[PDB]
């Protein structure tokens, strides 16, 4: 029957599964499909002792960040306008800052779900789809959009502060360069392969430095969606390229502190001086703040499809698009444990709040998960 | 196998053109004037080395 | 430093002082220390050196060379769905191929560029290495190893800024589709951006057909999401607002054609604007000026978009050319036929205003040709007067040539054979020739059928057709139904009108019968002539000399007169008997062919093929016998066997047939089976009404080089034949055919193949529900 | 074909089957020694016998590209008066071709299209080599071929005479009367032109083409 | 003949009379050529003649033409606006 269509090239799996610490679910919650295996920047956060909990379909949930059960729940799938009645379709993810959970769907739209019953508090239409979720500080809801444009909006109405094209790329180049507003000054990364700083007063462009090469005529790797969301150690800018290439750049100038313009980055934490990331081959290693020198290496997820790196339980937590959750040492890379809760898969950063750490599957979703 | 051209020629041609087909010049008495030869049509008349048809040099 | 002797250590394809020349230093220049460098660079600027070590014996100059020419071969491997040669283009488009320097440094490059064209597929997860395999004393294959995984497809498709139309439609409206079901499976997927550009415009025009003046797209951004497929769209656009074309503002060089202009201006002044029409009526005047002898009509809107009350006012600025555009033409693409065949299917004069549509119905008659390949033309201007355009008619002609045969007798049995041959454009003059004939034991069958179609000027179409059978079904040389039939027809093409075409002809046939199968219709019908023979015997003969009127009428709408697959087009036909014939009857009869695109881009088109007759006596009288009807197999009705559609009829109580054979050729004779026995092939009756239903569609794995001459179609086959004087007396238990209810059904596909001599028809056909009488025979091939 | 070997071995055996006859072999040795060394001496001999092979294989447009190899491989070379010749000689043979022959059916008043690519390198040749070995016959195609498209002609000013479009009938005469000096075609074009004027009522320019006619009676 | 049906024959490169108000006897080749352009004939033998003759033919019942040949002197000024009409 199937002995004839075959045409496939290798992806390399998880070997390594080792549970030197046992894992488990801190409980399991589920939406229903959420984040999806349908590429979405959706990605619940959690605060409040509440599992702000969503999908793109429309049903905002809050469950108990305890054990899951509801707080409130609301849906808000769209209504009309020139169709009607679609899902809720969410770009941006959850953003809970006060009283609002803030999320932006693709339908441009950046909401304000009032976090006691998730009713939209405010909102607000957006300079396009959300590309980042929307960072939401300073009364400003900034937002690297699809297009690049730094939104802000006042938090409390979405008033828009300013709206401002960051580093813009040939087309949806697939990367979150979400605004983070450091020392007055909305540093941005940036899918053009650039690396900025704007202002967080008004939308003003502190520098842009180019870091490495986007799409186009150097054509580069399209399994790099970029940390481009700049963890700017107070002086050092640390984001990517849209290739990945890591730097270090100066947050004033933007002048490189260092690079490690080889290292196509797919995730990363400046993990104290210990940088813990993800490597082009979805492999984890743990670089230096000075050259991004090797403090330690894990090719036990070699190409296996991983969340971002997180250090809850005392270890490096991590999971993939495979329902997979691995447990790396902080030291070198060994798993100490491994949990598959899921089968759908994850992309959510797992969220290491109100003591628990909540991810969203993409339809085997919300599950909170500990050792 | 049988003995024509076994797998092969004996395909249809053409020779006609070695024939050079006799022209009589078209005259035009006065007032009748029209220019009579325009085109590609001039031919240098040289009779220089080989022959008509196929008795010209092959190689 | 001077040089006594440069050392030219291998070059393989350059020349020894090629490579000199191409040097800074010859043998006996001034050496320099840089020139010695510069001889490694500028051998190297040959291109066709790999290495290039310049060294020198003191100063006696010694260049070790290593080179990149001739690549010997360039290989491919895993090129599932890429042609090699588009990958070959791409190694074209860097300058690579075999034969040629490989430069080992652009190896990478290509393998770069080769994953670029796969990233201009709408793939990306494909990749190239490039090999390089060495090969005698310069020479390279080139090993191109591609390790394809996966292509992008179509995902999702979000229009922000879209607030006027939904996006589910607009989906609708482009080919950005992305569902097949499991249980509701309909359409196909899979992206590639040139349909983008044409779906853009697919949205454009949908908003501007409706009044959306102020629409326009801000801008499109599409998903370079990692797995490299996923393919989501932000489409970002200004909707706009409704407009109304409140009036057109045209002038210009109205060439005195103003009310005709303004026929083509007849508006609605305040309707939903609509740019495409407008488009549309800019074209109406170009070819109403086209038809009025101007080749340039220069026109030009001005959509005055009145944003204020949203409207739309509109100036159209018109500049024709000059009248006499036609001075003379040009036909190309006929090395085989005479230029005057081509010619005769034209309506514009050389001499004479341009009418634009004259060249178009006379390409239409050129496409209702049917010996061409292409139909297309150069109307070529010529440079000076406007009223110098020559055009230069390019067409490509096709073939001609068809046998047909049935299925075995000969070089085993008797010399006994089956023949059928066709020249229609007989060596290029159009002289239509069709030939049959079948010479056995049981039949001398002749036939020719030959058309100057235009004899005269207008299409006298001068169709001669003969025939002369000396038929016998010999049991010895006459036992059972020997008929020795003859006669001719020639037969005229009639203009009537461009497409009405009339037919009339005149009929000879003399049948001389012998020995005549007892069968009860067959012989009601010469009891119906008034001759009543010996219903137990087959001694019993006939001498008809039937002479009839033939008539018929075209009409023709039907495009490719070879590969027709649009259009509609009449063919009535019949005959009636004159006095002076040995019977006095008639035959009426037309067939129907319909050309429906249900795809417009027409690999589906609705074919309707249905054949009606009806033949009586004309009072009186009777039609004969073997002017009955037939279908059923290896025809428009096929999967039964042939003439298995019509009537059934039975033998009287026989005896001997004059030799009855013994235990064979049963007529409810003497040697069994006696006493009204009944045979089940199809009789045929006095009416005919016989259809085929078939649907156009393509064939994806066949190389379109050839895949468009040949059709796949699937059908249903049925119809029915009945007699209208079949009575149900003597066909009590016997079946009676009086009935429309004597249906038929079939289905199937056939296969249209194309070879060097025609196409070749093949079909596997099922028949469905068979009526009385039905034999099948399902593998049937028409040749 | 035949691999990278002694050149002379491929050379002999390309003389070998451009000797036997074999001329679907006579390539596959002419080919592949200029496949392997189109640097060879005789590899422009092996060109003009390449047209030698292709002519004889019937291979027109290979001999032209290889005529056209010769010309781009010697761009000044006493052997592109044979490319010259072999260039219009196939675009004599590349023009018209049928089996009519033995019936008498002549094609030439079909398109001329080689054939007019055929009086180009016949007369360049004739002019450009008109002392060569290949001019005497190139004169006898170009003495035959004036006539030939004077006979197209002649079958376009023929059909508008039926066709009775009288313009269109005199300005086939007129490139007829414009070409050619010396056709026949165009000595029995002339009246035709001349019924088409006393069509056109030019009777008097009719009888301008009567004294013509009167002065091509001889 | 006895049949009435008769595809149309047509022939234009004629001029209207708006062609023949364009021009004088007078004019040259070019002032004709600017107002009317060259003819689809002109006089190769003799003098600058320039021969615009509509033909046609309808339907069984006669032939149409309108001849209008322009005879400008050898210098091409015009000497003859000479429009033949139909036989």
């Amino acid at each position: 029957l199937f002995n004839s269509e075959e045409d496939v090239v290798k992806m390399s799996p998880l070997p390594t599964v080792e549970n030197q610490f046992t894992p488990t679910t801190a409980w399991s919650t589920s939406v229903g499909s959420g984040i999806g295996n349908f590429y979405s920047n959706l990605h619940p956060a959690l605060a409040d002792n509440v599992v702000y909990a969503a999908d793109r379909a429309g049903l905002v949930k809050a469950l108990n960040a305890d054990d899951g059960k509801e707080i409130w729940s609301v849906s808000l799938a769209e209504k009309d306008g020139w169709f009607s009645k679609e899902p809720a379709l969410l770009s941006g993810g959850v953003t809970v800052s006060g009283g609002h959970v803030y999320i932006g769907s693709e339908k441009a739209q950046v909401y304000a779900l009032n976090t006691s019953d998730g009713t939209v508090a405010w909102q607000t239409k957006v300079a396009g789809e959300a590309l980042s979720r929307p960072v939401v500080s300073d009364g400003l809801v900034l937002i690297h959009t699809s297009n690049g444009q730094l939104q802000a909006l006042n938090e409390a109405d979405g008033a828009v502060k300013w709206t401002v094209n960051l580093d813009m790329p040939s087309l949806s180049l697939r990367g979150e360069s979400a605004p983070t507003t450091a020392f007055g000054a909305a540093v941005v990364g940036g899918d053009n392969g650039r690396v900025s700083a704007v202002l967080m007063e008004q939308g003003q462009m502190i520098w842009q430095q180019r870091i490495s090469q986007a799409t186009g005529s150097t054509e580069i790797d399209r399994l790099s969606d970029v940390d481009t969301t700049p963890v700017v150690v107070n002086g050092v800018v640390f984001a990517l390229a849209y290739n990945g290439n890591l730097t270090a750049l100066d947050l004033r100038s933007g002048q490189i502190m260092w690079k490690r313009e080889l290292g196509s980055v797919n995730d990363f934490i400046v993990d104290g001086n210990r940088i813990y990331l993800v490597d082009q081959n979805d492999r984890v290693m743990a670089l230096t703040i000075d050259g991004g020198v090797t403090l330690w290496t894990q090719s036990d997820l070699l190409h296996r499809l991983l969340t971002s790196p997180v250090l809850y339980n005392g270890n490096l937590v991590v999971g993939d698009s495979e329902g997979y959750l691995h447990w790396i040492n902080v030291e070198d890379g060994r798993f100490v444990a491994q949990q598959k809760v899921d089968s759908s898969g994850f992309q959510t950063e797992p969220v290491a709040a109100d003591g628990k750490l909540l991810i969203q599957a993409k339809d085997g979703t919300v599950y909170s998960i500990t050792r | 196998c049988s003995s024509d051209s076994r797998y092969k020629r004996q395909v249809s041609g053409d020779e006609a053109y070695l024939e050079a087909a006799p022209l009589a010049e078209l005259h035009a008495p006065a007032g009748m004037i029209l220019p009579v030869t325009s085109g590609d049509y001039a031919i240098p008349v040289t009779n220089g080395s080989g022959a008509v048809g196929k008795a010209l040099d092959i190689r | 430093f001077v040089v006594k002797d440069i050392h030219f250590e291998g070059l393989q394809r350059v020349a020894v002082g090629a490579a000199l020349l191409s040097m800074p230093v010859r043998t006996g220049d001034t050496v320099n220390d840089e020139d010695i460098s510069n001889t490694i660079r500028a051998l190297f600027a040959t291109g066709n050196f790999e290495d290039v070590r310049v060294l020198r014996d003191g100063d006696t100059l010694l260049v070790q060379v290593k080179e990149r020419p001739t690549i010997a071969s360039i290989t491919f491997s895993g090129n599932k769905s890429v042609k090699d040669d588009m990958l070959k283009q791409n190694l074209e488009a860097s300058g690579v191929r075999v034969g040629e320097s490989l430069d080992r440094t652009t190896i990478a490059d290509i393998e770069k560029g080769l994953e670029d064209f796969y990233y201009s597929v709408g793939k990306y997860s494909a990749s190239v290495k490039a090999v390089v395999t060495p090969l005698p004393r310069n020479r390279v294959d080139l090993k191109l190893v591609f390790q394809e995984g996966v292509s992008a497809e179509i995902q999702q498709i979000n229009i922000v800024g879209n607030h006027a139309f939904t996006t589910d439609e607009l989906i609708s409206h482009f080919q950005l589709r992305d569902e097949v079901p499991w249980w509701n499976v309909v359409g196909d997927r899979k992206y590639q951006k040139q349909k983008l550009a044409g779906d853009l415009e697919t949205l454009r025009s949908y908003y501007l057909d409706r009044g959306y003046a102020r629409f326009n797209i801000d801008s499109t951004q599409v998903s370079l999401t990692p797995d490299k497929k996923g393919i989501y769209v932000t489409v970002n656009i200004t909707e706009g607002d409704q407009y109304k074309l409140s009036g057109v503002e045209v002038s210009g060089n109205l060439a005195g054609h103003s009310a005709e202009i303004e026929q083509l201006t007849k508006i609605e002044p305040g309707e939903l604007y609509n740019g495409t029409k407008v488009t549309k009526m800019e074209d109406d005047i170009k070819k109403l000026l086209g038809r009025y002898g101007y080749a340039y009509p220069r026109v030009q809107s001005m959509p005055e978009i009145n944003d204020a009350d949203k409207t739309v006012k509109l100036r159209v600025n018109v500049d024709a050319g000059n009248r006499f555009y036609v001075r003379k033409i040009r036909f190309e693409g006929n090395d085989t036929s005479k230029d005057a065949v081509l010619r005769r299917e034209m309506r514009q004069m050389e001499g004479a205003w341009l009418g634009s549509d004259l060249v178009d119905q006379g390409k239409e008659r050129l496409n209702r040709l049917g010996f061409f390949e292409t139909v297309d033309t150069d109307t070529q201007r010529v440079p000076g007067s406007p009223d110098q355009v020559d055009v230069v008619y390019k067409v490509k002609e096709r073939n001609t040539g068809s046998f047909n045969f049935g299925i075995g007798y000969g070089t085993e049995s008797g010399v006994s054979f089956q023949a059928g041959v066709q020249q229609d454009n007989w060596l290029g003059t159009g002289y239509a020739v069709g030939i049959n004939g079948t010479k056995n034991d049981y039949q001398t069958y002749a036939e020719l059928s030959v058309t100057n179609p235009y004899f005269t000027v207008d299409g006298v179409s001068l169709g001669g057709r003969l025939f002369y059978n000396d038929f016998q079904a010999d049991d010895a040389d006459l036992s059972d139904y020997t008929n020795k039939s003859y006669g001719t027809d020639v037969t005229l093409g009639f203009p009537i009108n461009e497409y009405n075409s009339l037919r009339a002809g005149l009929g000879y046939v003399h049948n001389s019968l012998s020995n005549m199968q007892p069968q009860v219709a067959m012989w009601r019908y010469l009891y119906s002539m008034g001759e009543h023979p010996s219903t137990s015997d087959q001694d019993n003969s006939f001498k008809t000399d039937d002479f009839t009127f033939n008539y018929g009428w075209t009409y023709n709408k039907l495009d490719r007169g070879y590969f027709p697959t649009d259009g509609s087009r009449v063919n009535l036909t019949g005959k009636v008997t004159i006095p002076g014939s040995d019977n006095e009857y008639y035959k009426v009869t037309l067939d129907t062919a319909t050309y429906v695109p249900i795809d417009d881009d027409h690999k589906w088109v609705v074919l309707g093929r249905t054949r009606w007759g009806y033949g009586d006596g004309l009072g009186g009288k009777e039609m004969p016998f073997y002017e009955n009807f037939y279908a059923g197999g290896s025809s428009t009705v096929r999967g039964f066997q042939s003439n298995t559609i019509g009537p059934k009829a039975v033998y009287f109580p026989h005896q001997a047939s004059n030799y009855d054979p013994d235990y064979d050729y049963e007529c409810a004779t003497q040697d069994g089976a006696k006493d009204l026995c009944k045979s089940d092939d199809a009789v045929g009756g006095n009416a005919m009404a016989v259809a085929s239903l078939e649907f156009i569609t393509p064939t994806p794995f066949i190389s379109d080089k050839y895949a468009n001459s040949v059709r796949t179609s699937f059908f249903w086959d049925m119809g029915t034949v009945w007699d209208t004087n079949w009575d149900s007396s003597q066909y009590s238990g016997y079946p009676d055919y009086s009935d429309p209810s004597n249906i038929r059904m079939s289905a199937g596909i056939a296969l249209q193949w194309m070879s060097p001599l025609g196409p070749l028809v093949f079909s596997y056909a099922q028949p469905f529900k068979k009526y009385d009488g039905d034999k099948a025979e399902q593998f049937q091939f028409n040749i | 074909e035949v691999p990278d070997n002694p050149p002379n071995e491929i050379y002999a055996t390309a003389q070998q089957k451009l000797q036997d006859g074999n001329w679907r072999q006579a390539i596959t040795q002419l080919e592949a020694l200029d496949n392997r060394y189109p640097f060879g001496p005789y590899s422009q001999q092996v060109q003009l016998d390449l047209i030698y092979a292709y002519y004889k294989n019937a291979d027109l447009p290979l001999a032209q590209a290889a005529i056209d190899r010769f010309i781009r491989l010697n761009p000044t070379h006493p052997n592109i008066d044979y490319v010259m010749y072999m260039r219009g000689l196939t675009n004599m043979a590349l023009d018209d071709s049928a089996l009519q022959g033995f019936f008498g059916v002549d094609r030439s008043d079909r398109d001329p299209q080689h054939a007019r690519a055929a009086f180009s390198d016949f007369s360049k040749l004739v002019r450009g080599y008109p002392n060569s070995q290949y001019t005497t016959d190139a004169t006898k195609r170009l003495v035959f071929l004036k006539d030939r498209l004077a006979k197209y002609e002649y079958s376009v000013a023929e059909y508008y005479t039926e066709r009775g479009a009288w313009v269109a009938v005199v300005n086939r005469v007129e490139g007829m009367l414009r070409d050619y000096p010396d056709t026949q075609a165009t000595r029995d074009a002339l009246p035709l032109m001349e019924n088409a004027y006393r069509q056109m009522q030019m009777n008097a320019q009719a009888e301008k083409v009567a004294k013509i006619i009167a002065a091509n009676s001889s | 003949e006895r049949v009435v049906y008769r595809p149309d024959i047509n022939q234009g490169n004629y001029l209207t009379a708006n062609d023949v108000s364009k021009i004088r006897v007078g004019m040259t080749q070019q002032q004709v050529a600017y107002a009317l352009g060259t003819p689809l004939m002109s006089d190769p033998f003799g003098t600058n003649t320039w021969f615009y003759v509509f033909r046609q033919q309808p339907g069984h019942e006669g032939v149409t033409q309108q001849t209008l040949t322009l005879t400008f002197n050898s210098s091409g000024v015009l000497t003859n606006i000479d429009n033949k009409p139909a036989l």
